[PDB]
């Protein structure tokens, strides 16, 4: 709850769309973030992590961006299987506890 | 590895050239408040003796390794005194210490029949006596185990993290000197009206040469005002003497 | 060396009046031709200072320590050597052992356990040697360590004309130990009490034990008729003073005035 | 060659209790933290807790005081019993290792996922 | 008591563990299976008081 | 009479003063351990209830 992303998002293909996670310091101020891709019927897969690697099977195109204390992912060369749900992950520390908090969530595809 | 906090360690600092600069820049400390000195100038002060305190305690009683509190970690483990001079660089470190299956390195005494005098330690572990008929072998009814564990998960949150903390206390000014920051000297003159910074007492006038005896213990001399007016040039041996232009 | 004697004939140390001594440095910063008003732990002027002597008669008792104490050796032999400092001394709690022998003068923060009284008479035969070194049956876990260059040594023995007179304050001050040295040699004062002279003792070590202490005991090294150098040795507690010194032309004292004992002072 | 195998959920009433297993084959099992996560419907994500392969457990703040770790380091299993279940809980359940220091790290295992409901 | 006290029980079974400080009893028969039975003791029936 | 394990007796105790000292001083007390706070500081802590 403490992450706020776009309540969705969509886009012509061939086009380039960004998504945004908005945090603060407990959240993405101190530590690395990670983003989640989900599709329907389906286990989630991996995008970035690290915020300086790349896993191994995925394409290069997504493209990753930390803005001082916000996250960007750019998505080019979009096609059918692109429609997914996206998260944004960070360990974060509160004054109350603490713990591996997931994003939002932002529905992308096109109609 | 740090210690306890009821059996800390200290450590003796001297003949070095201190750089705070690589210390300051840690962006992830939590606080850095000095009480005799600015954090921002201590790169052109000597000073005559540095100790570097350390222990690991639970993040919600970080606030109390301060002046003039009181509480379990305050006047039966580790009591600053009154007129602390240098300053407490406190900082989270819930990476390292705390532990998923629960860490259990860390003691803290509870239980003392009265309170300690700043900067004592006692590694002692006698039973504590709580009814008139002393026991023995076990604790337990009316005498009990000094010593409590800590209990650390990362499941906890702020006031239950392990705040590394690292303390420095150091005299100021009274003593010759062994450990300061960077500084390039500028040779020496005599009997021509100067800004001179002696292990960072700074002034003005002119040093002419003076035949006072100086015992071996010593480093400044003093007037009736309360003011320096001799001083042993550190390089050298020479005992100068400053007057007003 | 550790062998079960009680008879333990445990004489009632005597009294004497320490006239003037005991006044040290309080400030390290040089001074000339001013009176200086300080407010410290002082041995009182003309006070009841407890006189020990050890030649058939022999004793070494567990003396309080309260607030410092003011330690004056008159010896020539060099039988009296170090110190313990300790709140139990019962390898309960960490203790002092300052012992300045041959070596060095070192000074070791540790968990000790003691015996009686080491020794056969003095020492045999004429020579020294290693024998019995394990003083410390064991030391669990401890952390201060410090050795140093030894103080003034003695050589030979001599009877009477003791020229060495050794006087040392202790003072704990917020786990500080401030240890404080005056050596005067040539004494010629052969009927008894200290001279009737001035002596402020100088700084030596100041160092951080951080332990708490209660007591203290000084270390110490046939049918009838034996030879043993007489030792000397008076003993006084420190009260809370304020003292007026005065600093001499050349930076030293010369004497110094207590506020509170006459009303003429 | 590495997959983690739970075991199918079906309706549960409310204030039951439910024991769920995790089976992992292909790898060391005494290497890996486990995560268990939890996924409501028409909501995001929620991650259970963390587990030592061989040891204790920790939970979220939230979700603890009805959740409980048994460890078996034989059989290579890891349960979870959950309790005082109510109608809002219904979710499904997945069981995932990590990177064998924990908190930062790379997820390449994760659960097949188990649905607990109620209905009548 | 000598003659015994047997005014105090115990619980074997329940359906789930309690909530943290709670004051209520049910008189409720427990039940192995899902299949409901009461009265007297049958298939997968068994009395937990 | 005291209540059974599974109808455990609740009562309210505030707005009086708790004098630990002489309910500590009986004869054949067995076990008394305590979590919160120091055991031998009973008489310094306020609660709201
Ligand atoms: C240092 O140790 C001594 C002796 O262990 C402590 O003296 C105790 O003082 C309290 C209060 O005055 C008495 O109730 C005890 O009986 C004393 N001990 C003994 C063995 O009699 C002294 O308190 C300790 N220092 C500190 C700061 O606690
Ligand atoms: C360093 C030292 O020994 N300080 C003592 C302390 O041990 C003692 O408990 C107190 C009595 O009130 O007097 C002072
Ligand atoms: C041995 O020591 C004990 C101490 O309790 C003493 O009573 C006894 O007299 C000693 N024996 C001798 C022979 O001195
Ligand atoms: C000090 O010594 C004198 C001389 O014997 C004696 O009369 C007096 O009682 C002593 N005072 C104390 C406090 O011991
Ligand atoms: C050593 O000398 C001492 C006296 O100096 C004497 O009492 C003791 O018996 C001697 N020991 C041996 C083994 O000669």
């Amino acid at each position: 709850s403490v992450l706020t992303q776009p309540p969705s998002a969509s886009g012509t293909p061939g086009q380039r769309v960004t998504i945004p996670c908005s945090g603060s310091s407990s959240n993405i101020g101190n530590n690395y973030v990670y983003w989640y891709q989900q599709l329907p019927g389906t286990a989630p897969k991996l995008l970035v992590y690290g915020n300086n690697q790349r896993p191994s099977g995925v394409p290069d195109r997504f493209s990753v961006s930390k803005s001082g204390t916000s996250a960007s992912l750019a998505i080019s060369g979009l096609r059918s299987e692109d429609e997914a749900d996206y998260y944004c992950a960070a360990w974060d520390d509160g004054l109350s506890g603490s713990g591996w908090v997931f994003g939002g969530g932002t529905k992308l595809t096109v109609l | 590895r740090f210690a306890s906090v009821y059996a800390w360690n200290r450590k003796r600092i001297s003949n070095c050239v201190a750089d705070y600069s690589v210390l300051y820049n840690l962006a992830p400390f939590f606080t850095f408040k000095c009480y005799g000195v600015s954090p921002t100038k201590l790169n052109d002060l000597c000073f005559t003796n540095v100790y570097a305190d350390s222990f690991v305690i639970r993040g919600d009683e970080v606030r109390q390794i301060a002046p003039g509190q009181t509480g379990n970690i305050a006047d039966y483990n580790y009591k600053l005194p009154d007129d602390f001079t240098g300053c407490v660089i406190a900082w989270n470190s819930n990476k390292l210490d705390s532990k998923v299956s629960g860490n259990y390195n860390y003691l803290y005494r509870l239980f003392r029949k009265s309170n300690l005098k700043p900067f004592e330690r006692d590694i002692s572990t006698e039973i504590y006596q709580a009814g008139n008929k002393p026991c023995n072998g076990v604790a337990g009814f009316n005498c009990y185990f000094p010593l409590r564990s800590y209990s650390f998960r990362p499941t906890y949150g702020v006031g239950h993290q392990p705040y590394r903390v690292v303390v420095l206390s150091f005299e100021l000014l009274h003593a010759p000197a062994t450990v300061c920051g960077p500084k390039k000297s500028t040779n020496l003159v005599k009997n021509k009206c100067v800004n001179f910074n002696f292990n960072g007492l700074k002034g003005t006038g002119v040093l002419t040469e003076s035949n006072k005896k100086f015992l071996p213990f010593q480093q400044f001399g003093r007037d009736i005002a309360d003011t320096t007016d001799a001083v042993r040039d550190p390089q050298t041996l020479e005992i100068l003497d400053i007057t007003p232009c | 060396q550790c062998v079960n004697l009680t008879t333990r004939t445990q004489l009632p140390p005597a009294y004497t009046n320490s006239f003037t001594r005991g006044v040290y440095y309080p400030d390290k910063v040089f001074r000339s031709s001013v009176l200086h008003s300080t407010q410290d732990l002082f041995l009182p002027f003309f006070s009841n200072v407890t006189w020990f002597h050890v030649i058939k008669r022999f004793d070494n008792p567990v003396l309080p320590f309260n607030d410092g104490v003011y330690f004056a050796s008159i010896e020539k032999s060099n039988i009296i050597r170090g110190w313990i400092f300790g709140t139990t001394l019962d390898s309960k709690t960490q203790s002092l052992l300052i012992v300045n022998n041959a070596t060095n003068v070192v000074i070791k923060v540790c968990e000790f356990q003691f015996c009686n009284d080491p020794f056969l008479d003095h020492k045999n035969n004429k020579s020294w040697m290693e024998s019995e070194f394990r003083v410390y049956s064991s030391a669990n876990n401890c952390t201060f360590e410090y050795v140093s260059q030894p103080f003034l040594m003695d050589l030979e023995g001599k009877q009477g004309n003791f020229k060495n007179l050794r006087e040392f304050v202790f003072k704990n001050i917020d786990g500080y130990f401030k240890i404080y040295s005056k050596h005067t040699p040539i004494l010629v004062r052969e009927p008894e009490d200290l001279p009737q002279g001035f002596s402020a003792l100088e700084p030596l070590v100041d160092l951080p034990i951080g332990i708490n202490i209660t007591r203290f005991q000084t270390l110490l090294a046939s049918s009838s008729g034996w030879t043993a150098g007489a030792a000397a040795y008076y003993v006084g507690y420190l009260q809370p003073r304020t003292f007026l010194l005065k600093y001499n032309e050349n930076g030293t004292i010369t004497d110094a005035v207590d506020c509170a004992l006459d009303p003429l002072s | 060659q590495v997959q983690l195998v739970q075991s199918g959920a079906e309706v549960k009433k409310p204030g039951a209790s439910l024991k769920v297993s995790c089976r992992a084959s292909g790898y060391t099992f005494t290497s890996h933290f486990i995560h268990w996560v939890r996924q409501a419907p028409g909501q995001g994500l929620e991650w259970m807790g963390i587990i030592n392969p061989s040891g204790g457990a920790s939970y979220a703040q939230n979700f603890r005081d009805r959740v409980t770790m048994t460890t078996d380091p034989s059989t290579s299993t890891v349960y979870m019993e959950l309790g005082s279940l109510r109608s809002e809980d219904t979710a499904v359940y997945y069981c995932a290792r990590a990177e064998g220091s924990s908190w930062l790290g790379w997820f390449d295992p994760w659960g097949q996922g188990t649905l607990v409901t109620v209905s009548s």
